């Protein structure tokens, strides 16, 4: 699986 | 009183900002609109002009998808930008704070996405519109470029990666996932 998960 | 010269500066640092920026460094600058969302741009020069005195800042325009020609699409990330054409001066003080732009690749490995994280895999042209490069790797059934904020997921025969909502599949589907099989194989 592919992701850049953005927290903040 | 009289007036200094003008001096360009190794580094220049604002009391409002509160941070120190150099040459090379990536900026989010207040656009006229406060609502509208920051230019991102590239600082290119600092400068003071003794008659105001002032500082300004030559910045190189990093352009969003919504203000790109071709405006906003699908497989355009939201911290997507790209490299532009477009030159300009600001003041010191238009400065919000500093950003980082990386590149897609190193964007694609960070392991959390903040406010100030951005990525840019296109140079743009502010006049004519053109892109560089002119494509991408493309992939799934719908054989568009990736964005990064999308899951997608891996098989064998194709060993090509899939948006679950393109191929009836879950979101959830793939978390448990033994393993990845697609039609084509
Ligand atoms: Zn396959
Ligand atoms: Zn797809």
């Amino acid at each position: 699986t592919k992701q850049t998960a953005r927290k903040s | 009183k009289a007036k200094a010269p003008r001096r360009t500066l190794d580094s220049y640092t604002v009391k409002p900002i509160n941070k120190t920026v150099k040459p090379g460094d990536c900026v989010l600058m207040r656009p006229s609109d406060p609502s509208k969302p920051s230019y991102v741009a590239k600082i290119e020069r600092i400068e003071s002009d003794g008659r105001g005195p002032n500082v300004r800042v030559r910045v190189r325009w990093y352009y969003r998808p919504e203000e790109s020609i071709g405006g906003r699409r699908q497989f355009h990330g939201s911290k997507e930008v790209f490299l532009s054409d477009h030159y300009d001066t600001q003041s010191a003080d238009t400065i919000e704070g500093k950003c980082m732009v990386h590149s897609f690749k190193n964007y694609t490995k960070l392991d959390a996405v903040g406010n100030d994280d951005f990525f840019c895999r296109f140079e743009y042209n502010s006049s004519t519109g053109a892109f560089n490069p002119d494509r991408v790797a493309v992939y799934c059934k719908c054989e568009m470029p990736y964005n990064p904020d999308d899951l997608m997921v891996q098989c064998e025969g194709c060993s090509d990666w899939f948006h679950p909502a393109c191929i009836e599949m879950s979101a959830e589907e793939a978390k448990r996932l033994d393993h990845f099989f697609c039609e084509n194989c």
